[PDB]
């Protein structure tokens, strides 16, 4: 999608393994603000967005 | 500490930063004191192929 | 209310203790007022802050 019309896909009822994002070299920038990338596997979230 | 790394990966060589090259190969302490100095090596460490 | 002088001491002490306990629920500008959440969410450089 475009920047003015960004796609908003709500994520729920998942068991996510963030290693497919963190260890992948295909992502040129991995920045987190409220949390740390390595510890995402230890937390449970609702209200998840993308 | 002398090493050769990519141009875009120099930002990962900093206190309190993470990355692929910064974990498996060379890890810095968070309270590291000193300097990090780098300069271009394309003219001496690269070939056409 | 004949014994109000002792009751005032008791209530003042209890109120001070209650205020001290309720101060644990203030984040004081941090992301959370619970230490376990900070320890389980962040790396040491930002968890330290």
């Amino acid at each position: 999608a475009s920047v003015y019309a960004w796609n908003r896909k709500r994520i729920s009822n998942c068991v996510a393994d963030y290693s497919v994002l963190y260890n992948s070299a295909s992502f040129s920038t991995f920045k987190c603000y409220g949390v740390s990338p390595t510890k995402l596997n230890d937390l449970c979230f609702t209200n998840v967005y993308a | 500490d002398s090493f050769v790394i990519r141009g875009d990966e120099v930002r990962q060589i900093a206190p309190g930063q993470t990355g692929t090259i910064a974990d498996y190969n060379y890890k810095l302490p968070d309270d590291f004191t000193g300097c990090v100095i780098a300069w271009n090596s394309n003219n001496l460490d690269s070939k056409v192929g | 209310s004949a014994l109000g002088k002792l009751q005032d001491v008791v209530n003042q002490n209890a109120q001070a203790l209650n205020t001290l306990v309720k101060q644990l629920s203030s984040n004081f500008g941090a992301i959370s007022s619970v230490l376990n959440d900070i320890l389980s969410r962040l790396d040491p450089p930002e968890a330290e802050v």
